């Protein structure tokens, strides 16, 4: 209680991924710890600050510039002649984002392709798209809010008594633009070859890394990246245009992460009271090539979403600062 | 759940020894100071030892202390009793019982103890299953089996009662029955004591109407097990 | 060593409050309260009724209280249930860290009305005096509480030799039976005009004799 | 107390107006919270600081 | 322990000039307090951070 005498036991709803058992008496009613607690410190995420993404522009100081390649075929790195010099950036919306991007700039005229070294498959392979689509990740059931008083005007949103049927957030894709983005892509993605392709998903590893995450109203939406590498372009890329797939998909939530890899005072995201629908477009993807593939036979693609400025530099090819 | 269960106790003789193995499950054992007791025939609890979560110090009774010793394995999470010299007062069931829970609580605080030990000095919160134990000197005989007439248990309304008087038999128990189980009203088997000569002794006693003697015939069926002995002893009354 | 002194057993109605009362020393009672009540039902093992005298583990309602008043302890319980039934043990923690157990105490709770022993006395059969042995056994049956006292003796003599009395065994109708036993030769058997069993249940008595006669 | 777990029963005087009762005193010694504690928080003055005006 | 209610006594080495026997009782008996929390507070020095000279 706000007094130093008196506490008070109250009970909440909690997710099973926060918390870890201990006391392994292996089945009856063990108990739990934070994940991060046992590890590192936690705060609160400050509910009146917001999480989404605004236009950031970045504009630059006197005695610079901002030199922009309009070439719509200029990949990454190289020489560029068609000159804008600018003041201040296009507004870029830092979505944070895993394995994908969203709400960005879309690469007009030609898929966009780009690589640090393509002959080393380890480095992350940049993709660009010239075509949007809906990606709606939702949990359509209402949340609740319960302020706490933990101290002398310190207080807890715990989230309350859920109203109705709790039904699992889960989400949806629409199949036939995705797949006219992949057959665009895959007649992008022939560098020495015309028609052979596979594509897997993530090898495994960081919880953030093994699914699209990203974030919704400061929940951290973990969405599964298992509709992507269900398909095979191979051939005949009608073939693979043929069946249709209104993917509904399941999805995960989070409340609770050490962002960029900061593992200390993490935050509680709160709660988000009503029906939390994160709908938005594709602009490009971060894949990586498979180190178990040959040489000619057939390239093996994965998501990958390990560096999260690749995540940032997807639209920033165009611009240097001069 | 904590579950505890105790192993390696049966029948035995003076002078010789005896392991008792105490498992355990359901929490982790390699902190947690048990409680070795024991439960006579005819008798209240009694402790027999204790031992601390490392080891380092232990507790007998007087009685017990030089007969037993006790000790841990945290490695298998058991707990173990290595008895000597043993006497034919020690027949008993043998409990191995936890300590007052992991931590001691004090103003709703909870002290662990160190490297983050269970300990505790305290009431005993759970027991084990048990194992039973029998010290016994006299040496295994077949009974014998002999009727006791029958006698008037209650003089109005004519209510006899037959018997069959087992003596002269070891080890513990001796089965009995009336007309091969069939007859069991009023029947009534008393527990086997411990005769002067080292053997065992007790009584099946059936109580009829002092009317149904001569019409209804009564033919005890006897069998002590543990001699694989049997007899078909009948009762009647008495001529003399 | 010498058991928490406590009366053998009690009794009370079903709702009736009760308080059992056990003795110790300051070496344990009064030297450090850590005292305890154990509770064991007839086909259970051992379950912890009090700890922490004016405090109680763990499955134990409001019911259950305790007291202490320096070397002896103390159990009440207002309210008898059901499940109250059984042997109660106090017991304590000793200055050397070792633990102690109490004599013990049956509670049960009553509504089974007193019954007075059915008792009767066995001659020694033929087939015993055959066999150089014979064996007076006195049978007590069908009494409530279980307490009862037997006793030997000749036509006037006392007999204290070969005595060995069985505890009281609870019958199949919630009473209790018991068979003592009196080992005696055929000749010491003959010799005796007539031997008698004196048994005191709670406080009326009764007694049966038996004497050799012969016959066809 | 300095120490940690110590703990001493100190006595000292407070205004009437920066405390309220509380636990549903209708008539005896009941306990008195503070005005603002359960609203935010407090801290000492820095009593070396003075509020005067220059 | 890294829980709110939940803790535990553990064993360390340490020095006879880190503390100082309580004298409020009658003598030492297992029973110090530091010289310098009763004064202000203390903070570990960041051993990551050593205290040579450049
Ligand atoms: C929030 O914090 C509180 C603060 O403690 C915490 O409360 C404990 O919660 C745990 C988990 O639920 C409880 O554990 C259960 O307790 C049941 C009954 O416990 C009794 O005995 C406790 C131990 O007594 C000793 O310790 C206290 C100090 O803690 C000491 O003073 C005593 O003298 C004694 O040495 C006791 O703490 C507890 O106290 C409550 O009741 C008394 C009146 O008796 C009252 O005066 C207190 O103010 C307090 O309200 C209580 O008396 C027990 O039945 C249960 O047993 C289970 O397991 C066994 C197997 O082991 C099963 O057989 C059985 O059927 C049960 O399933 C278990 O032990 C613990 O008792 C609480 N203690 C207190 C003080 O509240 C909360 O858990 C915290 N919140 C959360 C969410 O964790
Ligand atoms: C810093 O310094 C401190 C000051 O010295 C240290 O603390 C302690 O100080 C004491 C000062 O008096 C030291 O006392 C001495 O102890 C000597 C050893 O006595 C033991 O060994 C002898 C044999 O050499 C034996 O005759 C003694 O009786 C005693 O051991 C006995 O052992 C048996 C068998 O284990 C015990 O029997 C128990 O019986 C029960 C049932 O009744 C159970 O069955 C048990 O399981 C069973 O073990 C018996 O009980 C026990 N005797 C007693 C009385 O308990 C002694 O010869 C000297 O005359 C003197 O009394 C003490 O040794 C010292 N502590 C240590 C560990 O040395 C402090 O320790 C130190 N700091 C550190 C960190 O060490
Ligand atoms: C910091 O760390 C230290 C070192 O580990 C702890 O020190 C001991 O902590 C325990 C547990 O809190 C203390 O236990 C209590 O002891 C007191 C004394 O009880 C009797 O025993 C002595 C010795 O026989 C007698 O001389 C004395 O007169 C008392 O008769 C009592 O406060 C407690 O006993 C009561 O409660 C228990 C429940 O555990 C009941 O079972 C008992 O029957 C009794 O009613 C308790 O036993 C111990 O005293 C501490 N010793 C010392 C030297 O400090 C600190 O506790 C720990 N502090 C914190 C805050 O964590
Ligand atoms: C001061 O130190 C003594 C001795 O502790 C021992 O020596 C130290 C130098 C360290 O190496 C310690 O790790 C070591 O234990 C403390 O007394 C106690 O001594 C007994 C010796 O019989 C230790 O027993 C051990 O217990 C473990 C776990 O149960 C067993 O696996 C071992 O085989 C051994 O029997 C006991 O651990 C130790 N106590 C502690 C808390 O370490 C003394 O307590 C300490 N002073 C204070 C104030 O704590
Ligand atoms: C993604 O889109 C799909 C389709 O628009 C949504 O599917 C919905 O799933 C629920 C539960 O699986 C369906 O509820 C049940 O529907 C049946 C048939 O109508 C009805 O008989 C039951 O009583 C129950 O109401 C729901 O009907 C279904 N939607 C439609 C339009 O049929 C899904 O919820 C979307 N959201 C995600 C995946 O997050
Ligand atoms: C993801 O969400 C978007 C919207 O955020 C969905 O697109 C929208 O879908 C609705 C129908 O569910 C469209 O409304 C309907 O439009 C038709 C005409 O096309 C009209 O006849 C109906 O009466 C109704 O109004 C809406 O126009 C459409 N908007 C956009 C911008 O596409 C999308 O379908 C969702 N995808 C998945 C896979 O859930
Ligand atoms: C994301 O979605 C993918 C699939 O869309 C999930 O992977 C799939 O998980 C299931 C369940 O573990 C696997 O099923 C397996 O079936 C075999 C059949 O014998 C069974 O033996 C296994 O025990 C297992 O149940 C399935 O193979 C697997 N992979 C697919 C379908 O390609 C994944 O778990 C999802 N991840 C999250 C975080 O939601
Ligand atoms: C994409 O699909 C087209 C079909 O629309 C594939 O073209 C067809 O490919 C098959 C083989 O996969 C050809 O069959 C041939 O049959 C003769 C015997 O008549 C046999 O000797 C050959 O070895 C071969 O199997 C078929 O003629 C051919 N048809 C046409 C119109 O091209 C095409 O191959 C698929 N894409 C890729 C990359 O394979
Ligand atoms: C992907 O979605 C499109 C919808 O835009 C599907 O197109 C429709 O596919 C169905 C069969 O799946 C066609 O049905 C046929 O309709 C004719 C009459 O036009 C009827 O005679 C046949 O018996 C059959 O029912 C439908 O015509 C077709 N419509 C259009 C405008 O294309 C497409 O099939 C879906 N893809 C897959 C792989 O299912
Ligand atoms: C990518 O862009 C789309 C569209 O701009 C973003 O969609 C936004 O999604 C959030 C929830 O996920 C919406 O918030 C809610 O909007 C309703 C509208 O009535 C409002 O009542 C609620 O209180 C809540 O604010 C938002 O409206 C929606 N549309 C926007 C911002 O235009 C999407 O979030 C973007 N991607 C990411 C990762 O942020
Ligand atoms: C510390 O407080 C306890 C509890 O008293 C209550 O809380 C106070 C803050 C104040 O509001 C009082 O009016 C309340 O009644 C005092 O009481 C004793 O505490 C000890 C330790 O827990 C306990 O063993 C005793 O049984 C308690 N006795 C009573 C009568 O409550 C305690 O005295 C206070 N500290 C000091 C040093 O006095
Ligand atoms: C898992 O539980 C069982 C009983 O349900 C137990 O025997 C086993 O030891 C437990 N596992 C471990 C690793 O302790
Ligand atoms: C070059 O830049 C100008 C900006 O004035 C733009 O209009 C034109 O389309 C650009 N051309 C190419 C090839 O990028
Ligand atoms: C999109 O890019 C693909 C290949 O990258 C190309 O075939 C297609 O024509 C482009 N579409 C546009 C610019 O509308
Ligand atoms: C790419 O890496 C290969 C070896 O993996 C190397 O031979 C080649 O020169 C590299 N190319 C560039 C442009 O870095
Ligand atoms: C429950 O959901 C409804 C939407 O149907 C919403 O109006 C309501 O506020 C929600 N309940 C809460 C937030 O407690
Ligand atoms: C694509 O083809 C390969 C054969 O090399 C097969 O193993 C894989 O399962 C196919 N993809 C899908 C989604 O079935
Ligand atoms: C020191 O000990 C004596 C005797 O035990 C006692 O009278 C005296 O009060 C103690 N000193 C204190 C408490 O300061």
């Amino acid at each position: 209680t706000e007094l130093r005498d008196k506490n008070r036991k109250v009970y909440s709803l909690f997710y099973k991924l926060d918390v870890v058992q201990i006391n392994n008496g292996n089945n009856s009613s063990n108990l739990y710890r934070l994940i991060n607690c046992n590890t590192s410190a936690l705060t609160q995420a400050c509910p009146k600050v917001t999480f989404e993404p605004i236009p950031i522009r970045y504009c630059a100081p006197a005695g610079y510039a901002i030199l922009k390649c309009n070439d719509k075929e200029f990949n990454g790195t190289g020489l560029c002649k068609n000159v804008s010099t600018v003041q201040c950036t296009h507004g870029i919306r830092p979505v944070v984002s895993t394995q994908l991007l969203l709400n960005g700039s879309l690469a007009e005229g030609k898929v966009m392709i780009r690589s640090e070294n393509i002959t080393n498959n380890v480095k992350n392979i940049i993709v660009q798209l010239n075509e949007t689509v809906t990606i709606n990740c939702t949990r359509p059931n209402n949340n609740t809010r319960k302020s706490v008083r933990i101290g002398p005007g310190q207080t807890f949103y715990a989230t309350g008594d859920i109203i109705g049927d709790i039904r699992q957030a889960h989400c949806n894709v629409s199949g036939s633009q995705w797949n006219r983005a992949l057959h665009q892509v895959v007649g992008q993605l022939r560098e020495y070859w015309n028609t052979t392709i596979i594509f897997k998903n993530s090898s495994g590893g960081d919880l953030e890394i093994t699914t699209h995450s990203f974030n919704c109203g400061g929940e951290f939406f973990y969405c599964n990246t298992s509709g992507l590498f269900n398909s095979n372009w191979t051939h005949n890329d009608t073939a693979s245009m043929k069946p249709n797939d209104t993917i509904t998909l399941p999805c995960r939530i989070k409340q609770i992460i050490n962002m960029w890899q900061r593992v200390g005072q993490a935050i509680y995201a709160p709660p988000i009271q009503g029906v939390i629908r994160c709908e938005s477009n594709i602009t490009g993807l971060i894949l990586t090539r498979d180190g178990g593939g040959n040489i000619n036979e057939s390239q093996i693609f994965r998501p990958g979403g390990g560096d999260m400025r690749d995540n940032w530099r997807s639209e920033l090819y165009k611009y240097k600062v001069v | 759940q904590e579950q505890l269960v105790e192993s390696g106790g049966g029948v035995v003789q003076p002078g010789g020894s005896l392991r008792l193995s105490c498992l355990a499950s359901g929490f982790t054992f390699h902190k947690y100071g048990m409680h070795w007791v024991r439960q006579a025939p005819g008798k209240g609890l009694e402790w027999v030892a204790l031992i601390s979560d490392d080891g380092m110090r232990k507790y007998h009774s007087d009685s017990m202390w030089g007969r037993v010793t006790i000790s841990r394995d945290n490695s298998k999470n058991t707990l173990y009793l290595q008895f000597s010299s043993l006497k034919v007062e020690d027949t008993a069931m043998f409990f191995c019982a936890r300590e007052a829970g992991g931590p001691i609580w004090h103003d709703d605080v909870k002290y662990y103890d160190f490297n983050d030990g269970y300990y505790n000095y305290h009431y005993m919160d759970v027991w084990g299953k048990g194992t039973t134990v029998t010290v016994s000197s006299a040496s295994t005989k077949g009974p014998s089996v002999f009727p006791l007439a029958p006698s008037s248990k209650s003089t109005s309304g004519g209510t006899a009662a037959l018997g069959c008087l087992v003596k002269d038999y070891f080890p513990e128990p001796v089965t009995v029955s009336w007309n091969s189980g069939a007859l069991t009203s009023g029947v009534h088997t008393f527990p086997a004591v411990l005769q002067s000569s080292g053997l065992y002794s007790l009584s099946s006693v059936v109580t009829v109407p002092s009317s149904s003697l001569g019409t209804q015939t009564y033919i005890c069926n006897v069998n002590h097990k543990p001699s694989n002995t049997k007899v078909d002893k009948r009762v009647e009354p008495k001529s003399c | 060593q010498s058991a928490l002194t406590q009366p053998a057993s009690v009794s009370g109605s079903p709702g009736q409050t009760i308080t059992i009362s056990c003795n110790g020393t300051s070496s344990d009672v009064g030297g450090f309260d850590s005292v305890s009540w154990y509770q064991q039902s007839p086909g259970k093992a051992p379950k912890v009724m009090v700890f922490d005298v004016s405090h109680r583990p763990s499955g134990i309602s409001n019911r259950f209280s305790g007291s202490k008043s320096g070397n002896t302890a103390s159990l009440t319980i207002s309210g008898l249930h059901i499940e109250d039934e059984g042997d109660y043990f106090c017991s304590s923690l000793t200055d050397r860290s070792h633990r102690i157990f109490g004599g013990g105490t049956k509670v049960t709770v009553l509504g089974q009305p007193k019954a007075a022993p059915s008792v009767t006395l066995f001659p020694p059969s033929s087939e015993e005096l055959q066999a150089n042995k014979a064996t007076l056994v006195c049978l007590i049956s069908d009494f409530y509480p279980g307490a009862v006292t037997v006793a030997w003796k000749a036509d006037s003599s006392p007999v204290k030799a070969g005595v060995e009395t069985t505890t009281p065994s609870k019958q199949s109708n919630n009473k209790y039976a018991a068979s003592s036993y009196l080992s005696l030769t055929p000749e010491q058997w003959k010799s005796h005009k007539s031997y008698s069993c004196q048994v005191t249940h709670e406080g009326s008595t009764v007694e049966k004799t038996v004497a050799p006669t012969e016959c066809s």
